[PDB]
């Protein structure tokens, strides 16, 4: 994958995840119950910057909703 | 689903259903008042039963 090509990826990638969060949250507002039987607690993306060996940037990553 | 009564779960199935249609037109069949019409030929009846 191409390094720019990459970064722009991971861009997309991480808008996606955040979107499908967003989503999620805007349809399960007002759900009495998850599956066992426990709130449905609203759900949030992280996003660090990639790229940890070098230049201290470039891309973005979305680990750990 | 099956409760396993391990957690307190809500029974969730789905079942939605529809419409109210009339079923029945009941008649309240009780003695009503009497009226004095003064006419000879005229009468009311105390009970059940009907001319025919």
């Amino acid at each position: 994958l191409l390094n720019i090509f990459d970064i722009a990826g991971s861009a997309l990638a991480a808008q996606s995840k955040r979107l499908n969060v967003a989503a999620s949250n805007l349809a399960n507002a007002d759900s009495v119950t998850g599956p066992d039987g426990q709130p449905y607690r609203a759900k949030q993306v992280v996003f660090q910057v990639d790229a940890a060996p070098g230049q201290a940037t470039g891309g973005v990553k979305v680990a750990s909703v | 689903g099956a409760q396993s009564s391990e957690q307190t779960t809500l029974p969730s199935g789905l079942q939605i259903g529809t419409g109210v249609r009339p079923v029945a037109t009941e008649r309240l069949h009780s003695q009503g008042n009497l009226s004095q019409t003064n006419n000879s030929k005229d009468v009311a009846i105390k009970g059940q039963g009907f001319f025919q």
